[PDB]
């Protein structure tokens, strides 16, 4: 936003942004996967106690 | 004196201030095509050589 003008930088920016959502999106499916291991892990351990 | 396309000069600029304003500023300067960076923040950027 220094360098370049922003209407020569919206390509960039759109592009990081797309970027960082996709490398979220991959944390947020593997926080579910991972989330509903610990979901199964616990109603074992409560079936247990 | 410029010299041609082939061995051609090259000037080494570092520790000065720099100020692209008188730059563009010229009436015959056509051709002013910028690279990875604006001609609007030549003058408020920082290069290391």
């Amino acid at each position: 936003l220094s360098r370049l003008d922003p209407p020569e930088a919206e390509v960039q920016i759109d592009r990081l942004i797309t970027g960082r959502l996709q490398s979220l999106q991959t944390y947020v499916t593997q926080q579910l996967i991972r989330a509903a291991e610990i979901r199964a892990s616990a109603n074992l351990a409560a079936t247990k106690m | 004196r410029f010299a041609s396309v082939y061995a051609w000069n090259r000037k080494r600029i570092s520790n000065c201030v720099a100020d692209y304003s008188v730059l563009y500023n010229f009436a015959p300067f056509f051709a002013f095509k910028c690279y990875g960076v604006s001609p609007t923040k030549l003058n408020d950027l920082c290069f290391t050589n």
